[PDB]
């Protein structure tokens, strides 16, 4: 299988602030009403984060494009989504993403998830496209178009539909599915968090914590990754997914990580409620020097 | 709840004309709007979702665009099967709320009606009522004039009027007039006649009948 | 083939209770979710209630909070609504509709629609109809392609079906809007334009059926 799309209308990306998001529990240790200092990979506050809003805009030839370039992985990636109709499905993490090295794949199917490390032969423009059309009976259909061949599938794991599904009550457009991916010592750790919002698109200034979800013992090398978009096939033309189609206005944000020292405040139950970045500014340096969120007058010593 | 403004409420244009329906909301909601089409005497049908997506089985002549709080519903070229009602509805967090609704029509050539007359039945007169039927068939534009000359004397305040929708033959109207009278004043006159005046008619069309026939 | 068999309409006294039901046949009823919407005469469409898929989340209209009970049965694939209304304006036509998401992608828009059931809340009861033949009157026009019809006067409530040739003739039939009389009894005329050369060849019988009163009248229309 392989499909080409023309869709070469280009445009530069856009930048925003991370403000104060991107804090996750570093260990399985529980504490109560204490302040803890730690050193680990994090997202520095008020950062330089990319925003990939590059697809067709609702109008006359409104800059149609496929929004999925490959990006470097480095040490850690923070992935943020604001999307309601389930346009993004999964991801591919690898080094050469070819028929010469292994590559981990994550894909959701509106039910329990599919996870595997294997050796696939990805297409030029990876995607999976589905459509609901009554052909033999009304309202079914799953599809598959991601790759052409797959050899040496050395692991399999089907547990749950991820926290992407299973919304609660009231609320509704949560649209803050935040994920952090780490690869340490042959272990692929994934964190997740969901939080309701009240705005069409912006990162709110509130504070939230990210829980550990899974730690897969894979042990493969990742240097680049790519997202997977659930293409919608408007099956009114004989050119299938290689022809005219229409979808929404999905977009996402990607941020990177660097080693930092952070101060964390645990409440009386064991949930992080406020963090302080050590390397921000003189106030932050002083507040990291002595364990306190408030400081009195005088003159203090720093690095 | 968020307010929907639809413009125009109703517009009329001939076939092969670009048609624009503007739906505006009172809050920024991005692309979470749906367009529903309802033919007369039929359940509504969905046409466009996400305000810009064409479904399977929907004719390609229809389209949509816009985002934020303003959206446009586009008909590139009218064809003689698009006469229906259209609705725009948001889809965010409130369970549901529909807009006022917009009905479309076609401005075409003037047409002349056919005039039919039917005397009241004798059994109705036994019951105590006289219903004279005056029918106008396939007339256009909307308005028409109906008069009743009874023994060269006008009878008023004794008729009920009904108007049908655009037909699928030539997109015209049909009107029914039931002249309802009591036997007290019905028997003091001789010649009852229905007259029709219309833009497609150069003169009123008199259909007359006498007593005992 | 997706069929939505609906029932439960009727006319009741204010404060009564009714049992709306529509069964879905031809697809995975349990996998998808249904939804409800009602329409007053000459009014738009408004959502009523929702049941989602596993009945884990239930939504009710704010205007009708604590009035309607919604349930579904996957054992025989049907959807039920205990309608308890204390207000007269609830007189309207209802529709149970189907979604497009597998279970619940993101909230509920509509994909399929039913035929709609009639609900009336009034002190008045059902009354028998009256049939009057609008005879085929070419009169001025010569023989051929004359209009003949039948009128139902003093009947309640909607609808009455008028069919020619025992239902064989349906093309060219105009059903005038049900005029509202002083007493509230509905009244409507069905008129068809047919050739007059077949007046004496094919018998014309307008069958008028009133299901709420279950009155059937086969009025004969002879050439004239
Ligand atoms: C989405 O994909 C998953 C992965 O294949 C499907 O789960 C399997 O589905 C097949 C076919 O229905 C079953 O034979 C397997 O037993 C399923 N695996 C399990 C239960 O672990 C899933 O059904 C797909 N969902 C849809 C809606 O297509
Ligand atoms: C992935 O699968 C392919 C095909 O099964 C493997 O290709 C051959 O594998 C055998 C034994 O693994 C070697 O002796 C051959 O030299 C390989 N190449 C050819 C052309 O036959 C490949 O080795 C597998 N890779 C991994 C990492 O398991
Ligand atoms: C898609 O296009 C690229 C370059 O134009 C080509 O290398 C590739 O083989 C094409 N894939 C197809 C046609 O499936
Ligand atoms: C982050 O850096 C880019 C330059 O790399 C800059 O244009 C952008 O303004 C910065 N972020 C913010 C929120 O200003
Ligand atoms: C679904 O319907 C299509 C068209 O009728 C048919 O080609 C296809 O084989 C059907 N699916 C299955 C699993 O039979
Ligand atoms: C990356 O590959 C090299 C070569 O096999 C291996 O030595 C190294 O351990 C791999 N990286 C990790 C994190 O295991
Ligand atoms: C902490 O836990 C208690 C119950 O043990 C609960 O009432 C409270 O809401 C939780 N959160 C805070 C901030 O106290």
């Amino acid at each position: 299988q392989c499909v080409n799309l023309t869709t070469r209308t280009q445009l530069p990306p856009a930048y925003t602030n991370s403000f104060t998001r991107g804090v996750y529990y570093p260990d399985k240790v529980f504490r109560s009403s204490v302040l803890h200092s730690t050193q680990d990979l994090f997202l520095p506050f008020f950062s330089n984060v990319t925003w990939f809003h590059a697809i067709h805009v609702s109008g006359t030839n409104g800059t149609k494009r496929f929004d999925n370039p490959v990006l470097p992985f480095n040490d850690g990636v923070y992935f943020a989504s604001t999307e309601k109709s389930n346009i993004i499905r999964g991801w591919i993490f690898g080094t050469t993403l070819d028929s010469k090295t292994q590559s981990l794949l994550i894909v959701n199917n509106a039910t329990n998830v599919v996870i595997k490390v294997c050796e696939f032969q990805f297409c030029n423009d990876p995607f999976l496209g589905v459509y609901y059309h009554k052909n033999n009976k009304s309202w079914m259909e799953s599809e598959f178009r991601v790759y052409s061949s797959a050899n040496n599938c050395t692991f399999e794991y089907v547990s749950q539909p991820f926290l992407m599904d299973l919304e609660g009550k009231q609320g509704n457009f949560k649209n803050l599915r935040e994920f952090v991916f780490k690869n340490i010592d042959g272990y692929f750790k994934i964190y997740s968090k969901h939080t309701p919002i009240n705005l069409v698109r912006d990162l709110p200034q509130g504070f939230s914590a990210l829980e550990p979800l899974v730690d897969l013992p894979i042990g493969i090398n990742i240097t680049r990754f790519q997202t997977l978009l659930a293409l919608h096939r408007s099956y009114l033309t004989p050119g299938d997914s290689s022809s005219g189609w229409t979808a929404g206005a999905a977009a996402y944000y990607v941020g990177y990580l660097q080693p930092r020292t952070f101060l964390l405040k645990y409440n009386e139950n064991g949930t992080i409620t406020d963090a302080v970045d050590c390397a921000l500014d003189p106030l932050s340096e002083t507040k990291c020097t002595l364990k306190s969120f408030t400081v009195e007058k005088g003159i203090y010593q720093t690095s | 709840a968020i307010r929907m403004t639809q413009s125009p409420s109703s517009l009329s244009a001939s076939v092969g004309d670009r048609v624009t329906i503007t739906c505006q909301a009172s809050q920024d909601i991005s692309n979470y709007l749906n367009w529903y089409q309802q033919k007369p005497g039929k359940a509504p049908k969905l046409l466009i979702y996400d305000a810009s997506n064409l479904e399977t089985g929907v004719p390609s002549r229809f389209s949509g665009s816009g985002s934020g709080t303003d959206f446009t519903f586009t008909i590139s070229s009218l064809q003689p099967e698009d006469i229906a009602t259209y609705y725009c509805q948001h889809h965010d967090s409130l369970p549901l709320t529909f807009g006022g609704g917009t009905k479309v029509e076609i401005k075409r050539t003037v047409a002349a009606p056919s005039v039919f007359i039917f005397p009241p039945s004798d059994e109705q007169l036994k019951s105590g009522t006289a219903s004279v039927v005056c029918l106008l068939n396939n007339f256009y534009p909307r308005e028409a004039k109906v008069q009743w000359k009874v023994d060269n004397a006008l009878q008023s305040g004794n008729s009920q009027e009904s108007v049908t929708e655009q037909d699928s033959k030539d997109s015209t109207y049909s009107l029914s007039s039931t002249l309802t009278l009591s036997k007290a004043d019905y028997e003091k006159h001789k010649v009852y006649a229905c007259e029709v005046t219309h833009q497609g008619l150069s003169s009123p069309v008199t259909k007359s009948f006498n007593r005992g026939e | 083939e997706v069929q939505l068999v609906e029932s439960g309409g009727g006319l009741v006294k204010p404060g009564g209770s009714l049992r709306l039901s529509c069964a879905a046949s031809g697809f995975s009823f349990s996998s998808y979710s249904m939804n409800w919407v009602r329409q007053a005469p000459g009014k738009g469409l408004e959502w009523v209630s929702s049941i989602s898929s596993n009945s884990n989340y239930i939504y009710y209209a704010d205007s009708m909070k604590g009035r309607f009970t919604i349930s579904r049965d996957n054992a025989k694939n049907s959807l039920y609504l205990q309608m308890n209304s204390l207000r007269a304006e609830d007189t309207a036509v209802y529709y149970c509709a189907s979604n497009r998401s597998p279970y619940d992608s993101s909230n509920y828009y509509f994909d399929y629609w039913g035929q709609g059931t009639r609900v009336t809340i009034s002190s008045a009861s059902t009354k028998g109809p009256s049939v009057f033949p609008l005879a085929p009157s070419s009169k001025s026009t010569s023989g051929g392609t004359a209009a003949l019809g039948c009128l139902v006067k003093d009947y309640f409530p909607e609808p009455v079906t008028v069919s020619w040739n025992s239902g064989a003739l349906t093309s060219g039939v105009h059903t005038f809007p049900a005029v509202l009389q002083s007493s509230g009894l509905y009244s409507l005329s069905s008129v068809v334009t047919v050739p007059s050369s077949s007046l004496g060849t094919q018998t014309y019988i307008c069958n008028v059926n009133h299901k709420p009163s279950n009155t059937k009248v086969d009025k004969r229309v002879e050439p004239k």
